[PDB]
C-alpha cells in the first residue's frame, strides 16, 4: 500500500529522457557533480540549475549546503555538428565527510522565462551520489596531477572546467595580425 | 539579591549584595566568573583612594576559611606529587576531583567588605 | 610631518578624557546562513581639526585567550590593516570583523581588540622608518557575549540554536571506530 | 601585521593577516628551541599593480600588568614583490622538486599556510610503536634531520606535501599534529590511520594544548589561590594576636582576584575538555 | 505519508492564499569587513496545523 501511494503521489503532482546521466568528480576540497543534457532541453528558453540534497539519515543536524552551478558548451570536432552542453554543481567536501560517508541526491530544476505566468516549473530527480573514504583512498573520482595528464574520460576535463576560476578576455592588435598565440600556446606554454 | 551576614562583621551586616550564576557547562561559569571578578577588581581599585574601611569580626570564620582552604591545598599538593610520580591511571579521577574543589570554592568567592 | 607632530602631541599629552581621535569598540550579534555570529564594529572618529592625511595606517589586532599553551592553537590572533586616507574633521569609519564561532562554537573568552595607528614618511619620501601610536585596548569577557531571547523586546518565535552536540572531528572519530547545574557566586558591600 | 604602501594602493580595501607561533625543538637527542612568528594572507588582491611593497609590524603587549603600561612596536623589515620575481620561482613552492627541504624558511612557510589539527592518542594497556612503522613504511616519511621530530609524507598521490609532528610522551599516551593542504586530506589520513592502529587506540581532538598541561595549569592556579587565601587568614591571625582593617581585606582580595581570573581561565580549558 | 499528501494537495490547489506553508524573502543591507553587502533573509513560516516532519527539505 505504502509503495502504491508514493507512485500515486508522483502521478498526483504530474516520458522523454531530458537528461543523459549523472557523473561525479573530486578535485581537492571541491565536489563537482555533472550531467550531460539532450537536444530536447533548450537552455535558450530555460534558466536551469542543479542542487545537491543530503540524506538526514546520515546528517542528524542542519548544516546548510551551498552549490555553485556552471554551464559548459563545447564544439565536438568542428574542422548539424554536435555541441555538448554539460551542467555541473560545485561545493565543499570536508563538511560532508563527517560520517566517513554520505549519499546526496541530485535535482535539476528548470523554469521558463518567456511566459510571465511562472507556469512551467518542472524538475527532474537526476540520480544519487554515494561516497566514502574507502572509495577516495583508491582514487576513482580524484584528479591527482601528473600521472592523470592524458585526459580520456571527458568528465575529468569537465571537472576541471567546473572547479576552476574562469576568466574571459579580448585581445585586439589593431596594426598587426595575431598568430604568436599558437606558438606561445604550443611552444612557450606547450599545449596538447 | 541582598543578603545581610552578621557572623562576617562584628556589629553591622551591611546587607551585602550576592551575585550568583547557574548553568549546565562549568566552562561558561569559568568565563562569566572571570568577567565579574575582573569587573569587581576595577570597581574596588576605583573606590580605593576615596573609600574608608568597615571592620570585620577577625575571629571564627576567617579561621574556618583558612582550615577548609589548607586541607584542599595539601590535598592538591599530594595530587601534584602523584601526577609527577606516574604509577597508573595518570589523570582522570584527579581532574574529576580538582573540578569538585573548583565548584566548592566558587560558591562563596570574594565577600568584599 | 607637521600634521603628524600636531596630532601626536594632541593625543598623547593633555592626559584628559575627550581626545581628538577615537577608536570605539562595540560588539553585535548578526545572523549568517543559519548560525548567529559575534561582530566587532570598530568605529574610528576624528573630533579634532587635524585630518590624518596619507601614509597613515590603522592596525587592528584581535587577541584570543592569553596564556602560554605548550603545543599551540592554529591561530594565536589575527590583525587586519587599513589605509586611513583623507579622514577629515568630524569624520568617521566603521569596520566590522568577526570574532565569532571557530567552526564549532570555538570561542575561549577573554578576548581583546587593540587598535594602533601608524605614521611613516618612508611612504611619501624617507631620507629612520615609521611610528606606532596606541589607541583603545578593550577586552570581551562572557558578560557582553551572553544573549537573552526569552526576555527580548519582540517576543517573536526565534528557533533554539542548540550548539552542536559534537565536534565534526569527534563525530568523524566515533563513526570511524565502531547532572547538576555548575554554580558560582560572590558577595560585595552595599 | 602587514602594511600596504598607499603609494601603490590609491584604493582602500582591508587586508587580513593570520598569525601563528611555531615552537620547534632543535636536535632534542640549554637545548635550543626555535620560536618563529608569521602572518598569512591572500596574494591575489595585492598584485593589482603587478607590484607591491609591504612593511612588517611586530607588536609586543604585556599580560601581567593590568595598567596597559608596555605597548612596544618593532618595525622588522619591508617586502617587495612582482610577477617577474615569481616567474623565475625564487620564492614559490612548486612540488616534487622541492622535496629535500634545505631552506628552513620554506618549511616554516609550509607550517603557516597549512590547515593544522592537534590530536591525543592513548593505547592504555599496550605500548604504541606501529606509529613509527605507519609513518616510515606505509606513509613513506622523510625526517628533516635539523628538526628530527618532524615528518614529511612523500607518498606520491593525494598525500604528497602533508606534515606530521609526533611527541611520544609515556609511550602509551602520545600526541600527533597534522598540517594538511585542506581538511579532506585530514579525513583521508585519520581514516587510513585508524584502520592501521590498535582496537583500544582512543583518539581525541585537541583545541588548546594537551590534557596533562591543562591539569598542571589548573593545579598551579588553584594551589596559588588557596595559598593566597591561607595568606589572607594568616594576616588576620597576626592582627588577632596584636576588628580587622577592611583596607587589609581589600588589599588581599585584589591579589586573590588576580589568581581567581587564572583558575577560571584554566577551568574553562578543562571543563570544555 | 498521509500528512505529506494532504499538504501537497493543499499546495497544488489555488485556494487564493498559500495557507499551509509560506516563504517570505526580504532585502537587508549589512556590513562585513569594509563593504556593505546585500543579504536575503528567507523566512519559512508554518501557518497551518500540518507539521513538516523528517524526510522533508
Amino acid at each position: 500500500i505504502i509503495s502504491k501511494s508514493y507512485k500515486a503521489l508522483i502521478n498526483l503532482v504530474q516520458s522523454e529522457q531530458l537528461v543523459e546521466k549523472i557523473w561525479y568528480r573530486v578535485i581537492d576540497d571541491s565536489l563537482v557533480v555533472g550531467v550531460k543534457t539532450t537536444s530536447s532541453l533548450k537552455l535558450s528558453l530555460n534558466d536551469v540549475t542543479l542542487s545537491l540534497l543530503m540524506d538526514q539519515a546520515h546528517d542528524s543536524r542542519f548544516r546548510l549546503l551551498k552549490c555553485q552551478n556552471r554551464v559548459i558548451k563545447l564544439s565536438t570536432n568542428p574542422f548539424k555538428k554536435e555541441c555538448v552542453q554539460i551542467i555541473t554543481a560545485v561545493t565543499s567536501l570536508s563538511p560532508l565527510l563527517t560520517f566517513s560517508k554520505f549519499c546526496c541526491t541530485v535535482l535539476l530544476q528548470i523554469m521558463e522565462r518567456e511566459s510571465g505566468n511562472c507556469p512551467k516549473d518542472r524538475y527532474v530527480v537526476c540520480g544519487r551520489v554515494f561516497l566514502s573514504l574507502e572509495d577516495l583512498s583508491t582514487g576513482k573520482y580524484l584528479l591527482t596531477f601528473p600521472k592523470k595528464k592524458p585526459i580520456e574520460h571527458m568528465e575529468d576535463l569537465f571537472a576541471l572546467l567546473a572547479a576552476f576560476h574562469k576568466s574571459c578576455f579580448q585581445i585586439t592588435s589593431p596594426g598587426y595580425a595575431l598568430n604568436s598565440m599558437k606558438v606561445w600556446l604550443l611552444e612557450h606554454m606547450k599545449c596538447e | 539579591r541582598e543578603v545581610a551576614m552578621t557572623d562576617l562583621c562584628p556589629a553591622g551586616p551591611i546587607q551585602a549584595v550576592e551575585i550568583q550564576v547557574e548553568s549546565s557547562s562549568l566552562a561558561d561559569i569559568c568565563r562569566a566568573h572571570h568577567a565579574v571578578v575582573g569587573r569587581m577588581q576595577t570597581m574596588v581599585t576605583e573606590q580605593a583612594t576615596q573609600g574608608s574601611s568597615a571592620p570585620d569580626l577577625r575571629v571564627q570564620y576567617l579561621r574556618q576559611i583558612h582550615a577548609n582552604h589548607e586541607t584542599l591545598l595539601r590535598e592538591v599538593q599530594t595530587l601534584r606529587d602523584r601526577l609527577c610520580t606516574e604509577d597508573e591511571a595518570s589523570s582522570c579521577a584527579t581532574a574529576q576531583r580538582l573540578l569538585q574543589v573548583y565548584r566548592q570554592l566558587r560558591h562563596p568567592s570574594l565577600i568584599l567588605l | 610631518l607637521n600634521e603628524a607632530m600636531n596630532v601626536s602631541c594632541a593625543l598623547l599629552s593633555s592626559g584628559t578624557g575627550p581626545r581628538p581621535i577615537s577608536c570605539t569598540t562595540s560588539t553585535t550579534w548578526s545572523r549568517l546562513q543559519t548560525q548567529d555570529v559575534l561582530m566587532a564594529t570598530c568605529v574610528l572618529e576624528n573630533s579634532s581639526s587635524f585630518s590624518l592625511d596619507q601614509g597613515w595606517t590603522l592596525c587592528i589586532q584581535v587577541l584570543t585567550s592569553s596564556c602560554a599553551l605548550d603545543l599551540d592553537s592554529a591561530c594565536s590572533a589575527i590583525t587586519y590593516t587599513i589605509p586611513v586616507d583623507q579622514l577629515g574633521p568630524g569624520a568617521r569609519r566603521e569596520v566590522t570583523l568577526p570574532l565569532g564561532p571557530g567552526e564549532n562554537g570555538g570561542l575561549d573568552l577573554p578576548v581583546t581588540v587593540s587598535c594602533t595607528l601608524f605614521y611613516s614618511l618612508r611612504e611619501v619620501v624617507g631620507g629612520q622608518e615609521g611610528v606606532c601610536l596606541p589607541l583603545s585596548r578593550h577586552t570581551v569577557d562572557m558578560l557582553q557575549c551572553l544573549r537573552f531571547p526569552g526576555l527580548a523586546p519582540p517576543h517573536t518565535r526565534a528557533p533554539s540554536p542548540l550548539g552542536p552536540t559534537r565536534d565534526p572531528v569527534a563525530t568523524f572519530l566515533e563513526t570511524c571506530r565502531e547532572l547538576p547545574p555548575s554554580v558560582a557566586s560572590i558577595k560585595v558591600s552595599a | 601585521s602587514l602594511l600596504m604602501d598607499q603609494a601603490h594602493d590609491s584604493r582602500f580595501r582591508l587586508l587580513k593577516c593570520q598569525n601563528r607561533v611555531i615552537k620547534l625543538s632543535t636536535n632534542p637527542f640549554k637545548k635550543e628551541c626555535v620560536q618563529i612568528i608569521t602572518a598569512v594572507t591572500s596574494l591575489s588582491p595585492l598584485l593589482t599593480f603587478s607590484k607591491f611593497c609591504c612593511t612588517v609590524l611586530l607588536q609586543i603587549m604585556e599580560r601581567e600588568s593590568g595598567n596597559c603600561p608596555k605597548d612596544r612596536y618593532v618595525v622588522c623589515g619591508r617586502v617587495f614583490l612582482s610577477l617577474e620575481d615569481l616567474s623565475t620561482g625564487k620564492y614559490l613552492l612548486t612540488f616534487p622538486k622541492k622535496k629535500p627541504i634545505e631552506h628552513m624558511e620554506d618549511l616554516f612557510a609550509l607550517l603557516a599556510a597549512f590547515h593544522k589539527s592537534c590530536f591525543q592518542i592513548t593505547s592504555p594497556g599496550y605500548a604504541l610503536n606501529s606509529m613509527k612503522v605507519w609513518l616510515l613504511e606505509h606513509m613513506k616519511c622523510e625526517i628533516i634531520k635539523e628538526f628530527p621530530e618532524v615528518y614529511f609524507c612523500e607518498r606520491p598521490g593525494s598525500f604528497y606535501g602533508t606534515l606530521f609532528t609526533w611527541k611520544q610522551r609515556t609511550p602509551f599516551e602520545g600526541i600527533l599534529i597534522i598540517y594538511s593542504r585542506n581538511q579532506t586530506v585530514m579525513f583521508q589520513c585519520l581514516h587510513n590511520l585508524i584502520r592501521i592502529l590498535p582496537i583500544n587506540c582512543f583518539l581525541k581532538n585537541l583545541k588548546s594544548g594537551s590534557e596533562n598541561f591543562l591539569i598542571d595549569n589548573m593545579a598551579f592556579t588553584l594551589e596559588k589561590e588557596l595559598v593566597t587565601l591561607s595568606s589572607l587568614s594568616s594576616a588576620i591571625a597576626k592582627h588577632e594576636s596584636n576588628k580587622v582593617s577592611g583596607a587589609l581585606y581589600r588589599e588581599i582580595t585584589l591579589k586573590v582576584a588576580e589568581v581567581q581570573l587564572k583558575s577560571d581561565f584554566a577551568a574553562q580549558k578543562l571543563s570544555n575538555l
